[PDB]
């Protein structure tokens, strides 16, 4: 499997209600390691994964130092954007930040990224080059010429290509034995009328890691993809996930469909049916 | 024009309050004011994210902070203590995480006891001797600048109007005239060389030009020599065929 | 300034064995902007020890949580997710189907 | 680990 | 606080210099700064990953792995490099800086021939000075001849249209029977001039 570090990162201005809401996460895959929210009692990084605990104080420190530098710039930059867009300071609004960097299956390289957004949409985004960037509207062209001026590129790149990648690869080594580990779906189906001459077949995938699954059903053996309903994967809250894919199929017909299940811990891939 | 800080120098007495002021063009950024003291290095005194929002340095006692504006960052000291006696940064960073941070030119600020020590120079020229003219075809010309307090002082040579660069060096430190008393006035030399055919050339004008910082104008003066204010003192020399 | 309605998903974290305690499940997913009510509630009436996730967001910016308590599964009792939002004009109420 | 350059404001 | 060695150091002009810094926390970047007497520190380069950022000029510089380190060098220094040099450590939204090192240049110096000369009052009276110049680099200048009379350090004057540089030192007294044979007898001076 490939793998991937990603933090993100969101503020919201609160007008009349004081400073804005900050709230900082990190991710290894689908496994959040830390934490940062500006409400929070504590006003540290916070560890929330059992690997990164066993960091010492320096490091600690250090994020905490990081993150409210981040939170600063942020803080900032509400009111540039209001600014740019000519916005009265009444209203509330958000920025996000998500930045990190992806390996391969032997963890070398394969890419970083930065990508910025104000209200929902596209604001300015480092391209794949790690050298150059993407302004999606006019606005953004200023921000993307002083991004030019400063060689934030260039800042940037030695972090993304640098740091990003040995820190990975010391999380994946420091929590082996829960980041590299793969659990299996385990797999059933339900059967339920809509009518007396139609019923839903629904294929479950239950408990598995990481979050990348492939629920597909098949017609004798060809696919079937327009009576198809698949849900969003969403947490089980135990650090493992769920899925489901359904079918409006003809009453007594069951028989001639087939669910095929594609997951990294499944030695062949799965095959449930009903005849 | 970057960072202006105001004043560059100030001499004042104990008990005094003292702002410094810092002012920056640019726009939206971070603020820092620093002193810089022969062993310890850059102490930072006191930082601003933004707009009144201040927060204490190593060293921020006997000093307040003040950020109304963007552009100003005003480090004020509210009864002056002869240990703030120092020379002091103001620096500036953009908004944003790990940015360098960009200097101010300095204040160079004394702090005293008693003003009554405090005395301008006496500055004197002396020409090249007819030794060195035949010894080596060159002159040299001596500026002394003494007997001055505290060591405010910038000393700028001038020929026929120019100030110039070529021919001169001057003490890097200055030199204590009484080393036994505590609060001992200062000397401090400067030379400038020439050809000697153009020392011997009558048309050309050489001057040497101190500027001293002392008192402001409208400060506390019983004693019976002149006020010594900030002022220009200089001496000159022209030039001699023989 | 854009708007995202929230998907909404109620679910256990194990299948439900009843009378034997799990964990209650509501996914709040593909919203914008941040400001979401969720509560839980059974029976019709708000469940008071409900954690929540820290907020994190997906690649196209909408935002996601996970909301969640212990609770015992039982047969009479219904167990629903209801939820409120800039983009709804009154609070959506789902309910817990375990035989999906 | 965090960033700890190549933030700037917009 | 962070360790900067050496304090200070006297290199001959057209050598190489080297400094470093240490420290005991990690920084994310590394700053040099160059301060010259009168002025404010400038910022000479900035360090963002390891191996070897080069140069505005002469100067390269580096930043550790482990990035608890770095160092600068200058090579084939020139008589405009004196002054004092800083390192600077960011950890995020702050810098911490070096002790300074001062950096000071020994003058190459082609034709020496140190001689003692007797300058005159150009206003008049018969206040006079000695200068002690054109001595070697070798050559240093000691200052005692007890309190009243006073021989300042030696510097370096450029004459750079006559492909010339000196050095020299200045001694004077108040009101008394002091001579230019006895003011640098203190000091080790080669085999000169007088008149």
């Amino acid at each position: 499997g490939s793998h991937s570090m990603r933090y993100f990162f969101t503020s919201v201005s609160r007008p009349g209600r004081g400073e804005p809401r900050f709230i900082a996460v990190g991710y290894v895959d689908d496994t959040q390691f830390v934490r940062f929210d500006s409400d929070a009692a504590s006003q540290r990084m916070e560890p929330r994964a059992p690997w990164i605990e066993q960091e010492g104080p320096e490091y600690w420190d250090g994020e905490t130092r990081k993150v409210k530098a981040h939170s600063q710039t942020h803080r900032v930059d509400l009111g540039t954007l209001r600014g740019y867009y000519n916005q009265s300071e009444a209203g509330s609004h958000t920025v996000q930040r998500m930045y990190g960097c992806d390996v391969g299956s032997d963890w070398r390289f394969l890419r970083g990224y930065h990508q910025y957004a104000y209200d929902g949409k596209d604001y300015i985004a480092l391209k794949e080059d790690l050298r150059s960037w993407t302004a999606a509207d006019m606005a953004a062209q200023t921000t993307k010429h002083k991004w030019e001026a400063a060689h934030v590129a260039e800042q940037l790149r030695a972090y993304l290509e640098g740091t990003c990648v040995e820190w990975l690869r010391r999380y994946l080594e420091n929590g082996k034995e829960t980041l590299q580990r793969t659990d299996a779906p385990k797999t059933h189906m339900t059967h339920h009328a809509v009518s007396d001459h139609e019923a839903t077949l629904r294929c479950w995938a239950l408990s598995f890691y990481p979050a990348e699954i492939t629920l597909t059903w098949q017609r004798d053996g060809e696919d079937q993809t327009q009576d198809t309903e698949l849900v969003e994967t969403r947490p089980a809250g135990d650090g493992t996930f769920q899925k489901w894919a359904a079918v409006v199929v003809p009453s007594g017909q069951e028989q001639r469909y087939t669910c095929h299940v594609q997951h990294e811990g499944l030695p062949k891939p799965l095959t449930l049916r009903w005849e | 024009a970057g960072i202006t800080q105001s004043p560059r120098h100030k001499v004042t007495e104990t008990g005094t309050p003292v702002t410094l002021r810092c002012h920056q063009t640019e726009n939206h950024r971070y603020m820092y004011w620093y002193r810089q003291d022969p062993g310890h290095g850059l102490r930072l005194i006191h930082y601003s994210y933004g707009v009144k929002d201040t927060d204490k340095g190593e060293v921020s006692d006997g000093y307040s902070v003040s950020r109304s504006k963007t552009e100003d960052f005003l480090l004020t000291l509210e009864s002056a203590t002869s240990s703030q006696t120092s020379v002091y940064f103001c620096a500036i960073s953009e908004v944003g995480v790990g940015q360098p941070q960009h200097f101010g030119d300095g204040t160079r600020l004394s702090i005293l006891e008693d003003l009554n020590k405090v005395f301008p120079p006496e500055v004197a020229v002396f020409e090249p001797s007819e030794a060195e003219i035949s010894h080596t075809q060159k002159a040299t010309l001596v500026c002394l600048a003494t007997g001055f307090y505290p060591d405010h002082v910038e000393l700028s040579w001038w020929v026929n109007g120019k100030e110039v660069h070529s021919g001169v060096c001057t003490d890097p430190q200055p030199l204590k005239e009484q080393p036994a008393l505590n609060d001992s006035r200062y000397a401090l030399s400067s030379r400038l060389r020439v050809s000697a055919t153009f020392w011997q050339d009558p048309r050309n004008h050489f001057r040497c030009q101190v500027q001293f910082y002392g008192l402001s104008e409208n400060d506390e003066w019983t004693q019976d020599r002149a006020k010594p204010v900030t002022q220009i003192v200089s001496a000159e020399a022209w030039g001699r065929a023989d | 300034m854009i708007q995202r309605t929230p998907k909404i998903q109620v679910y256990s974290r194990h299948p439900a064995e009843n009378g034997k305690s799990n964990f209650l499940n509501c996914y709040v997913s593909g919203f914008h902007p941040s400001d979401i009510e969720v509560d839980l509630l059974k029976n019709g009436e708000r469940i008071e020890k409900v954690e929540h996730s820290d907020l994190s967001f997906s690649k196209d910016w909408s935002f996601y949580l996970l909301y969640y308590t212990e609770f015992t599964p039982t047969e009479k009792d219904e167990y629903a997710c209801r939820v409120n939002h800039v983009t709804l004009s009154q609070p959506k109420i789902v309910k817990w189907d375990r035989d999906m | 680990e965090l960033a700890g350059i190549g933030i700037l404001t917009v | 606080q962070l360790n900067q060695s050496p304090q200070s150091m006297f290199i001959q002009e057209g050598e190489d210099v080297s400094m470093n810094c240490t420290s005991s926390s990690i920084f994310n970047t590394w700053l040099w700064y160059k301060q010259d007497p009168g002025e404010g520190p400038v910022l000479l380069i900035a360090l963002y990953k390891a191996g070897e950022l080069t140069s505005n000029g002469r100067l390269t510089a580096q930043f550790g792995i482990t990035r608890k380190d770095s160092f600068l060098n200058i090579s084939a220094s020139i008589p405009s490099d004196v002054g004092i040099y800083f390192c600077a450590g960011g950890t995020g939204n702050q810098f911490y800086f070096g002790t300074g090192t001062s950096l000071t240049v020994i003058p190459n110096i082609q034709n020496p021939d140190p001689a003692v000369y007797q300058l005159r009052d150009s206003k008049s009276s018969d206040k006079s000075v000695c200068l002690f110049t054109d001595f070697d680099s070798q050559t240093n200048v000691s200052q005692s001849k007890d309190s009243d009379v006073y021989i300042t350090d030696k510097c370096v004057l450029d004459m750079r249209s006559m492909d010339f540089k000196s050095n020299s030192a200045v001694a004077w007294s108040n009101k008394s029977d002091f001579a230019c044979a006895n003011a640098f007898n203190n000091s080790i001076i080669p085999e000169d001039t007088f008149f």
